[PDB]
């Protein structure tokens, strides 16, 4: 009837929003982030511009959505599933940590912990295939504790120097070694730089590489 | 003394367990020998309703048993027509992550919430047609994993903080706080009379609220992991819980027990809700599988199969009228299966 | 939630003059709407439609390529441009809002109407009663005949009622058989099956008292009844 | 001025051809080198076709046009299977309907061979170009694409087999085909270099692409292997055929109806190779083969 | 957490204090429902195309 035939117009319209809507957020870049309490996350995001926060940024005529997700404090096995298809996980990681300990546990290192987050995200069975941008922050603070204290603290086993080059190098050798997806997904690690605005550059590079890789996958040139 | 009442309370524990062994006069297995099966329960893809662009995650029927709700990730509400399989009305969510939906029994309002800690309540019927929201009930500080409308004013809801809250819509003011589960609450489900409320926690116990007083007053174990999805039995004198045991139980108020386990060994993935049919003849299950189970209640075989789906059953729910279940899934498509 | 229309006035036959109808205070790019026309001394009439979007026009038989209907969604106005007037387009035209969708109301919100005067297959609904004396606070049921089963296959009985009170824009009684408007008292109900239809007062005011129309739905071009006043 | 109340005999005895109405060695060595093509082709293509039907994972537009390159490769196999066991003493049993029936057969199925490279190379540009990563595909473009395709070859390879022909010009036509006209060569010949000069210059802006944007942070040795195997297969297959038909309508008094019968085994071999070209890096379909 | 014990004991104590009836009885009661309301059961006994509203 004519009611029925004025529902299904509606029904079209409606549906050709939801289109539009989904060839419009299609073009967003989703970052999911996460990392320890003082990583630097907090400091990552002011460079770049309760619940789940959202951050919208635009660089290079290209629109970026990162998921500060960190004020969750509940149970991630229940509600990490929901962001399983990010273009990458940002993780930050303070270098500075490798001699504390946290405030809450008792002698388990803040470098420690971090490692044991990022195994547990890294091999999740939700991001088998996604990519991990790799943030270490805090490096000029961690040149002047190394030169002063040793690196023996947190990696009892180490043959260097107390040298930054060395030290820093060790470290990233030993997140990158966390993945035993070695062959499915790439952990772009970066040192963290202030002044030069490069972070969010790396970002936009880390982020076309896992999109150049992609569309090469679907299309069978790879 | 700490140990004074920690030895104490594990004394209690033992006359609530000493007391259910004692009720547990004869196994429900026994009980129901006799009755005949309920034979191959055949049930095709009625309708299947496209248009959600990324996974689905809860849909709730209305009490007319024609209208019915979904929300995704894509961050858009859709209210649907079963009998035509045309939107209704499509609601934009202000937070892509929407993890639950209620349809008001008056079928005037409906809820969504999620990781933001909010539980939006849309208004359907307004004088200027377009569904606006009506009230943010903001008040938990963990995510939302359930809701369910009491009257268009009371509305329920059980988040990741291990709490359940009862609400006052108008003045946006939690009414009562359940607290008693000590891990994160998944799921709840209402009572036929609406006087009571069981809710389903990581934690891997169930507990019986009274909305009233606001008090627990039954707790049941027996799951070995996460309880992720719950229903009341028809009468109110039952309920069912799907866990990450792949196990399905049937436990009762009255008896304070578990009468009945759903366990096949060829099922290994986590239940991710279940259902009863009308009579409570049938307890529909929609595993991590990517199908869903029938299984038959009172003698425990799983009798039907509702295969069609490429990813997780995430939502499954029944009509009234018991006419039709309908079931989402992580692959953007709901179908409904008679 | 206002509807108001421009235009109207004094125009020598042969004339081509426009109605605009500017919509305020609710979501106009969603809404369905209608033209109505009520003669000087005569019923209701339907003259034209727009789906929302501009995806479906229809037209009466009178009026058919003499008059073009159009919506700008942007500023909320909705346009009728006519063509060549005659001597049978004298008119208050009424313009209407009505949305479909499972369990809508159409035709729920009645602009004022512009006055139009020019110098100078079908369903048809029958209600053979006018000018019925009532007195208030008694019982008064108000009968219509169609010509055809307006019950549907889906059991949507299309049938609509409405009412005009002196000096007013006709408001929405009933939008399906045994269905109530919004605003509207419970006092009033509707009963009726097939190609008999009744409307029920129990009991009434002078607030109520005027002229009530019946409306089919079942397919255009929407021909209304006659009028049925009550007189007090 | 035509003249086609003539046989065949009349129009190869215009050209220099010879309808050699005896057996022959060379004739058996031709039709078994070309019966084997013929019978790889049909069957790698049946193969194509199945596995990009039967599995879920193979339900994207990209494989859409695989399993129709696949198919018009085995029209392809039809085409040529059908020309053989027509060659030799075989062609004095034709007419002219029923040779323009063969030619036809080759002229169709080749030029949808070659439009469906060029839509495959099209399709990996736009695929390769965009900047996200999900983007719900749709099944309109590749309908589209493969509708142009199909509708271009069945025009091409009926064209002469209508109106563009030299039943009506005997002194202006071909040498290899006596009922063809240079124009209609040159055509065809022109229509497949253009499409070869796009594949080029398509590939390499993908590649020019891919090369800046990933070596700002291996991809490049797969992407080279597989850009140059692609083109290859491509210029080492028609260059041959297509420079031949050019010397027939540009060069007079040029013996070029020499290298002729072997030169279309070459472009056959075309369509023997695509399965297996277009088929060899996606590992996942590739194995998929059981 | 002196309280969280405290709080704890009273509430196991409210749960003990509830009178339980035997699962023989509630065994026969879900049985009883089900049969009674088995012959309305859209799902379990199929039904004809003129009832089916899909
Ligand atoms: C008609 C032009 C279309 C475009 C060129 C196709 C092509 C490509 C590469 C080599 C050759 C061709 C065709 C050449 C004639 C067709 C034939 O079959 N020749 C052989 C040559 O020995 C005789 O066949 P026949 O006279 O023995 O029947």
């Amino acid at each position: 009837s004519a009611e029925d035939k004025a529902a299904v117009e509606r029904s079209k319209m409606i549906d050709r929003n939801l289109r539009e809507d989904g060839e419009k957020a299609a073009r967003e870049v989703k970052l999911l982030l996460l990392g320890a309490g003082e990583s630097g996350k907090s400091t990552i995001v002011k460079q770049m511009k309760t619940g789940i926060v959202e951050t919208h940024f635009t660089f290079k005529d290209l629109h970026f959505k990162m998921f500060d997700v960190g004020g969750q404090r509940s149970e991630r096995k229940k509600w990490i599933h929901c962001f399983e298809g990010v273009t990458a996980i940002i993780f930050c990681v303070a270098l500075s940590d490798y001699d504390l300990v946290l405030a809450e546990d008792e002698e388990m290192n803040r470098m420690h912990e971090s490692m044991k987050l990022f195994d547990s995200i890294c091999n999740n069975k939700w991001f088998t295939d996604t990519s991990i941008i790799l943030f270490l922050n805090k490096k000029d603070l961690f040149e002047e504790k190394i030169k002063k204290s040793p690196l023996t603290i947190c990696y009892p086993e180490y043959a260097g120097s107390n040298t930054y080059e060395e030290a820093a190098a060790y470290i990233q050798c030993q997140f990158e070694d966390l993945n035993k997806r070695k062959d499915t997904k790439e952990i772009y690690t970066h040192f963290t730089c202030a002044t030069d605005t490069k972070n969010v550059q790396f970002v936009f590079d880390a982020v076309t590489d896992v999109i150049i890789k992609n569309n090469l996958k679907d299309c069978g040139l790879f | 003394e700490l140990d004074q009442l920690r030895q104490e309370a594990e004394q209690l524990k033992n006359q609530i367990r000493d007391a259910r062994k004692a009720c547990a006069d004869a196994t429900l297995s026994q009980i129901t020998n006799n009755i005949d099966p309920v034979g191959r329960i055949q049930m095709r893809t009625r309708r299947t309703l496209r248009g959600h662009l990324a996974k689905i995650y809860a849909m709730h029927w209305g009490t007319d048993s024609r209208l019915l709700v979904s929300a995704s990730q894509d961050g858009k509400l859709i209210i649907w027509d079963s009998y035509t399989t045309n939107k209704v009305h499509a609601i934009p969510l202000r937070s892509s992550w929407v993890m639950t939906c209620a349809y008001a029994p008056s079928g005037n309002y409906v809820a969504c919430g999620g990781l933001d800690n909010i539980c939006s309540i849309y208004n359907l019927k307004t004088r200027e047609g377009n569904v606006r929201v009506s009230r943010e009930l903001a008040g938990h500080t963990g995510y939302l994993s359930c809701c369910r409308f009491l009257d268009d004013n009371q509305i329920v809801t059980s988040s990741g903080d291990t709490t359940c809250a009862l609400w006052d819509i108008e003045t946006g003011q939690q009414t009562t706080t359940f607290t008693g589960h000590t891990g994160d609450v998944m799921s709840l489900s209402l009572a036929p009379d609406t006087r009571l409320f069981v809710s389903g926690a990581c934690d891997a116990s169930a507990k019986l609220w009274d909305v009233r007083e606001g008090m627990c007053r039954q707790t049941f174990t027996g799951h070995e992991s996460d309880i992720n999805a719950i229903c009341f039995f028809p009468n109110g004198n039952a309920f069912a819980t799907g866990s990450d045991d792949a196990t399905c139980r049937l436990f009762d108020l009255r008896a304070d027990q578990e009468l009945m386990t759903y366990s096949h060994d060829n099922i290994i993935c986590g239940i991710t809700s279940v259902s009863f049919s009308k009579s409570g003849r049938l307890l529909l299950a929609g595993y991590d599988d990517f199908n869903c189970n029938v299984w038959d209640a009172l003698k425990a075989d799983r009798a039907g199969v509702l295969a069609g789906h490429d990813n997780r059953v995430s939502c499954l729910g029944v009509t009234d009228d018991g006419m039709a279940v309908a079931t989402g899934s992580w692959d953007s498509f709901l179908k409904i299966w008679n | 939630v206002q509807l108001v229309e421009s235009g109207g006035g004094l125009v020598q036959p042969g004339g081509s003059r426009k109605l605009s109808c500017s919509a305020s205070g609710f979501a106009f790019s969603s809404f369905g709407m209608h033209w109505v026309r009520q003669a000087p001394e005569k019923g209701l009439e339907w003259v034209a439609y727009i789906s929302s979007g501009s995806g479906t026009i229809y037209y009466a038989d009178t009026v058919k390529g003499r008059f073009t209907i159009s919506r700008d969604d942007p500023k909320n106005t909705l346009f009728l441009q006519m063509t060549s007037l005659r001597s049978e387009d004298t008119a208050m035209y009424y313009c209407v809002r009505s949305i479909y969708y499972y369990g809508s109301s159409p035709f729920d919100f009645w602009g004022q109407g512009t006055t139009l005067t020019v110098s100078s297959s079908d369903i048809v609904m029958t209600q053979a009663t006018s000018s019925v004396p009532v007195t208030p606070g008694e019982s008064v049921s108000i009968s219509c005949r169609s010509s055809k089963s307006l019950l549907h296959s889906n059991g949507n009985t299309y049938l609509y009622w409405f009412l005009q009170r002196p000096g007013q824009s006709p408001q929405l009684l009933i939008y399906r058989m045994s269905n109530l408007a919004s605003g509207v008292p419970d006092r009033f109900s509707g009963s009726g099956s097939g190609t008999a239809f009744t409307l029920t007062i129990s009991r009434l005011e002078a607030e109520d008292v005027g002229v009530y129309y019946c409306m089919q739905h079942l397919e255009y071009p929407l021909t209304f009844g006659a009028g049925t006043k009550l007189e007090l | 001025q035509c003249f086609y109340n003539e046989s065949i005999a009349f129009f190869y005895n215009r050209s220099g051809k010879h309808l050699a109405t005896e057996w022959n060695t060379v004739s058996k060595l031709v039709m078994g080198l070309g019966i084997t093509v013929c019978i790889f082709i049909m069957l790698a293509n049946l193969l194509v076709m199945v596995a990009i039907y039967v599995n879920r994972r193979f339900h994207f537009p990209i494989y859409y046009l695989m399993a129709n390159l696949a198919a018009a490769d085995f029209f392809a196999g039809l085409a040529y299977f059908y020309l053989m066991f027509n060659t030799g003493p075989n062609t004095r049993r034709l007419t002219v309907s029923t040779w323009l029936l063969r030619q036809g057969l080759i002229d169709t199925s080749l030029t949808a061979s070659v439009a469906n490279l060029l839509a495959i190379a099209i399709e990996r540009h736009i695929t390769v170009f965009r900047m996200q990563l999900h983007t719900r595909m749709s099944n309109r473009r590749v309908v589209v694409v493969i509708v142009v395709i199909w509708t271009m070859a069945i025009v091409m390879g009926a064209i002469p087999s209508v109106g563009w022909n030299c039943i009506c010009d005997i002194e202006n036509c071909s040498n290899m085909a006596p009922l063809y006209s240079d124009s209609y060569l040159v055509f065809w010949a022109i229509f497949n270099l253009v499409t070869f000069v796009v594949m080029v210059v398509l590939y390499a802006h993908i590649f020019g692409y891919v090369r800046q944007r990933t070596m700002r942070m291996d991809t490049m040795m797969s992407l080279l292997k597989t850009v140059v195997i692609v083109l290859g297969a491509f210029i080492i297959c028609w260059t041959p055929g297509l420079v031949l038909l050019l010397l027939d309508v540009c060069c007079p008094q040029c013996d070029v109806l020499a290298y002729e019968k072997f030169f279309l085994l070459l472009a056959e071999f075309n369509s023997a190779m695509n399965p297996i070209i277009y088929s060899y890096r996606d590992k996942e379909m590739s194995a998929t083969f059981r | 957490s002196i309280a969280q014990a405290r709080k704890l004991v009273e509430q196991l104590k409210m749960e003990a204090n509830i009178d339980r009836i035997k699962v023989s009885k509630a065994a026969a009661d879900l049985m009883a429902y089900c049969e009674a309301h088995a012959k309305e059961d859209p799902l379990l006994t199929p039904v004809p195309a003129s009832e089916n509203p899909f």
